[PDB]
C-alpha cells in the first residue's frame, strides 16, 4: 500500500504506512529496517512548515533501536541528528538519551531507573518505548 | 533594680519566587510554539474552506448538466 501510495506522489499516507511498519519491524526484532524508515520519514518532515515540530520524535525512536544494536553507535548516531538537527539538542530526549547512556557506561543501574521514573512521571510510557527500555535495562 | 527593656528587629521573608524561573520559561516555550501551530492551523483551515466553496460551483453545474440532458433526452425519445 505504501508503494503503491507513493507511486502517486500520495505522501502523507505513505508515511503513515511505513511508520506502521517500521513500528511492527522493531516489534520483531528488525532493528535496520525500523531505523532506515525513521531516519528517512524524519528527514521528511524536517523540511515542512506544519510536521517541522513532530522531526525530533521520529529521531527519538531510531535512537533507541540504535541503542539495541550498540551504545557506541547509539552514541554516534546522537551526535550526528544533532548535528544534522540543531533544535533536537534542546529536547527531553535528547537528555533522557544522555542520561540513560550516562548511567549505562558504568554498570550503573540504579540512576537509570532514576531517570526512567522521572521521565516517567512527566509523562506516561507507552508499552513499545516501555517494552524497548525494559530490553536496554535487561542488557545491562 | 534589675528591670530590664528591650527593642525589635525585623526580617522579611523571601518573596513568592525562585520557583517561577524554571518552569515559567518551559511554559513561555510551549505557548509561543502552540501560537504558531494555531497561526499555521489557521492558514490551512482557510484554504480548505476556500477550496470546497470552490466545489460546490462545479458541483452545482454539472448536477444542473445532467438533469437537463436527462429531460431533453427523454423528451426527445417519446
Amino acid at each position: 500500500s505504501a508503494d503503491y501510495y507513493k507511486g502517486e506522489e500520495s505522501n502523507s499516507s505513505a508515511n503513515k504506512c511505513l511508520l506502521k511498519v517500521a513500528g511492527y519491524a522493531a516489534q520483531l526484532e528488525q532493528y535496520q529496517k525500523a531505523i532506515d524508515i525513521y531516519e528517512q520519514v524524519g528527514t521528511s518532515a524536517m523540511d515542512s512548515p506544519l510536521l517541522k515540530y513532530s522531526a525530533k520524535d521520529y529521531f527519538f525512536k531510531a535512537a533507541l533501536c540504535h541503542f539495541c544494536i550498540d551504545m557506541l553507535n547509539a552514541k554516534l548516531a546522537v551526535q550526528k541528528y544533532e548535528e544534522l538537527f540543531p533544535a533536537f539538542s534542546d529536547s527531553r530526549e535528547c537528555k533522557l538519551m544522555k542520561k540513560l547512556l550516562e548511567a549505562h557506561e558504568e554498570q550503573n543501574v540504579d540512576s537509570y531507573t532514576e531517570s526512567v521514573k522521572e521521565y516517567d512521571s512527566i509523562s506516561r510510557l507507552d508499552q513499545w518505548l516501555t517494552t524497548m527500555l525494559l530490553r536496554i535495562k535487561k542488557t545491562i | 533594680d534589675m528591670r530590664n527593656e528591650l527593642e525589635e528587629m525585623q526580617r522579611r521573608a523571601d518573596q513568592l519566587a525562585d520557583e517561577s524561573l524554571e518552569s515559567t520559561r518551559r511554559m513561555l516555550q510551549l505557548v509561543e510554539e502552540s501560537k504558531d501551530a494555531g497561526i499555521r492551523t489557521l492558514v490551512m483551515l482557510d484554504e480548505q474552506g476556500e477550496q470546497l466553496e470552490r466545489i460546490e460551483e462545479g458541483m452545482d453545474q454539472i448536477n444542473k448538466d445532467m438533469k437537463e440532458a436527462e429531460k431533453n433526452l427523454t423528451d426527445l425519445g417519446k
